[PDB]
């Protein structure tokens, strides 16, 4: 979450979706999403390679307990990371993600 | 004449109904409907 | 996204002023055109400027006027071509009643201005105001916009920055039924910086140019973060939840011949600046509400927990007995230069600002009981019959004070 | 393929006009010689020209006029030679009624010019009649053109661009029985476009040549695609099908002048500004039956989405409760400079038109009960016994404003 622009929008328009419940949630309507947040924000203006690795996962409730990001790496740049930074940079993410959402209800109350 | 034109649109109707059914579900094929 | 609304020859040359501010900043050429340097820039600028398919930049502003003189003056400017001779708006011909009277008669081409500029904006947040309360233009017509925007968009925010009228000097002899009824509509309708020409120019002392130039560098300075993503405080909602009247103070107020001391500027000495009543461009224990420290440039966030560690203790401040600060850090724009090491801006909810309306209340009354210069308000449709509007509006006041 | 029968001094310069565009967009040289740089073209021709041996394009074109003046000071201009002078016709020597005399009496050599136009086209797809319903010239001689061509060829389409006259303005004193008659034929025997010259000349403010150059601006836009192939609404046909009287507008209606405000034109944009009262270029809660886009440049199917759903959501519109728009895209000529991004004209079917009836026969009606300037018209034989052709297109008129 170090962009901070890019995410503000991303939590604008998966609020309409993730209010529902998991069981009517598929994978492939999100990504729609998620590319249109990447390209309005100033995530816009990046290499497109890395952009390229950039997706969605589907955790297995609610729309806000099974969403998160993955960037997968495979290849030689797999040997910094060796499936334990990401099976540790998503034991982070949710910590930042439900400290992220339980402040812009906080502003939505004020 | 008269009486047959009323048949077709209780028969054309339906078969549209069917089609806008089968076509909001799925996860493009979405954005028919708005077509 | 965002709109301003200025009004009255002071909202327009506010405008005209902070425009420049952003086209400094941004690296925006006057006519719209984007330097070479810049043209890789980082800077988000969907915020306050929509480009064009010239590669030219406007911006998301409309000009309302009574009379023609002043815009007509700001066409003339280098920066004429940038604006959207569209979205401007002239009368094609100094009370509130007219104000709100001509508000009335012109709704359907200012409202569809408005509409026009609204719809090209996917995620608008809020709408920005820009008018003095004491002229006839500015109260009226912001009067009238107010309310028949908060009836249209029941959804977006509105904040104002709304110019007082001087009070130690005796401007607008009927200054004090402008004043009350614009906040009368303020209180009734306005989501969110009250503005004086009399410690604004002592602070400015010890032309409107400079004054609204000072002016501008407020507002842009308060808007800065939301103009540069960060991590935090990345929308104005976030802003106004933070806080909630509004008072404000800059510390890097030098002139461009005051540059010459180059002092050790920490971030400790400007937070602390940022806090007497000197630099507050305004004018029973009164006490804080909430204070909101923006701070651009470098910055440890050790050194502000340690200036925010010292100031408690040192209680220099003071806060309500019933209630449990706040200081954001953002990053200056690569371009202007950055004669200040550390720099600081300063929002602030206060009790004492309910004095102001004491003094307008006290003037106000100091003329009802005598029934000054109401003739031309009689002449007015909504002030033909009587004046419970005034009763309301003082009484609204009153209840306000009374709150605080 | 396609013929054009233009009537009157209006219908004369509209024609003019019209051609002038035409030839702008084709690369057509004024005395119908090819441009080298357009030799290669891929622009369809054959619609609105036909080449001749020496290389030179003739209009599909016929010129008809009670005199002599417009015609021949068109023969002086720099376009003269484009016409074909034996199509053109002149009367060798302001009513209704003589109008329709004359035009009994000169059957023979119009049909004969006509017959021959005919013969010169493999698929010919309808007609296209330009002219005013005021003048005795254009009421009239349209009235008989239409009611002898309806009976000779019941199998092409007649679309005409009629002209009405100012109501706000007090032109021919003679006005509502002419138009009267006109609009009995029109329902009588038109295939399918409204025009007025007070909300015409309301939007060319906010000479003649000004506003028959938009004119002739609409008429193009509406016949690009035709002219222009692509994959859908190949025909004239297909047009009316997908709607079917009609009012128009066009957003990039901006003089060589205005060109300095290059603002981002999206087609979300564009496609909202065609459904304002404002654009619609002619003067119960009435509502909508039909309304179609056509839009010039670059444009993303995305993006028509996207403005189609937001607009239905928006509810800016009103439709029929008893029934279930269409947006069409084209390009432009690769030859006039695109200052405009994306560009969009819109033509819809629209309940209030009634209005226009309702006033003409409030015009009419307060006439017929005084006996009014009805001298003239007994002189001709159609109304030299009685009235009764007036009292059938009064009830007609009345009978369509009632199915409205």
């Amino acid at each position: 979450l170090g962009q901070g622009d890019f995410i503000r929008h991303l939590m604008d328009l998966l609020k309409p979706e993730l209010v529902r419940p998991a069981t009517t949630l598929y994978q492939h309507n999100l990504t729609g999403i998620l590319e249109t947040a990447v390209r309005a924000t100033n995530a816009q203006f990046d290499s497109p390679e890395i952009l390229r690795r950039l997706d969605v996962r589907l955790l297995e409730d609610t729309g806000w307990d099974v969403f998160s990001l993955d960037y997968h790496v495979d290849g030689p740049i797999a040997t910094v990371f060796t499936r334990e930074c990401m099976s540790h940079y998503l034991r982070v993410f949710n910590f930042l993600w439900r400290a992220k959402r339980m402040e812009y209800i906080l502003t939505d109350i004020r | 004449f008269e009486a047959t034109i009323n048949k077709f649109d209780k028969n054309f109707s339906a078969h549209l109904l069917d089609l806008l059914a089968r076509l909001s579900i799925y996860s493009g094929m979405a954005s028919v409907i708005s077509r | 996204e965002i709109i301003t609304l200025q009004l009255g020859q002071c909202g327009n040359q506010i405008g005209f002023e902070f425009w420049k501010q952003l086209c400094a900043e941004h690296g925006i050429s006057p006519e719209g055109i984007v330097e070479e340097f810049a043209t890789e820039g980082t800077d988000r600028k969907d915020v306050f400027f929509y480009q064009a398919d010239d590669e030219h930049y406007i911006p998301r502003a409309v000009l309302l006027d009574l009379e023609p003189r002043v815009i007509h003056s700001i066409l003339n400017s280098p920066y004429a071509k940038l604006y959207n001779p569209e979205n401007i708006y002239l009368s094609e011909h100094n009370n509130w009643a007219s104000g709100f009277s001509q508000g009335e008669k012109i709704h359907e081409d200012i409202f569809d201005i408005i509409d026009r500029e609204a719809d090209g904006s996917d995620s608008l947040e809020g709408f920005v105001l820009c008018h003095s309360i004491a002229g006839g233009t500015g109260s009226g017509l912001g009067s009238y916009l107010l309310e028949r925007l908060n009836d249209r968009y029941p959804k977006k925010l509105v904040q104002t920055y709304s110019v007082f009228p001087n009070q130690d000097e005796m401007d607008v002899v009927v200054q004090p039924y402008n004043s009350l009824l614009t906040l009368k509509r303020l209180t009734q309708n306005a989501d969110c910086v009250v503005l004086d020409n009399t410690a604004l120019n002592r602070i400015a002392t010890d032309s409107f140019s400079q004054i609204n130039q000072l002016v501008s560098t407020i507002m842009s300075a308060s808007t800065t973060t939301l103009r540069y993503p960060g991590y935090m405080n990345n929308d104005l909602i976030g802003l106004i939840a933070s806080l909630i009247f509004l008072m404000t103070g800059y510390t890097p107020l030098t002139t461009d011949q005051s540059v010459a001391s180059v002092r050790k500027t920490t971030v400790l000495d400007v937070m602390r600046r940022l806090l007497q009543p000197k630099n507050v461009m305004v004018s029973t224990n009164h006490c804080y509400i909430a204070i909101l420290n923006i701070i651009q440039g470098e910055v440890d966030p050790t050194q502000v927990h340690k200036s925010l560690q010292r100031i408690r203790e040192r209680k220099l401040a003071n806060f309500i007995p019933w209630g449990p600060i706040q200081v954001a850090l953002s990053r200056k724009s690569p371009y202007l230069p950055s004669a200040h090491r550390v720099s600081g801006l300063m929002m602030a909810n206060h009790t004492s600002i309910s004095s102001l309306f004491e003094r307008t209340c006290r003037q106000y009354d100091k003329l009802r009981k005598r029934e000054a210069f109401l003739e031309q308000f009689r002449k007015e449709d909504m002030f033909k019959d009587n004046f419970d509007e005034m009763d309301t509006s003082r009484e609204i006041v009153q209840q306000l004070i009374d709150e605080y």
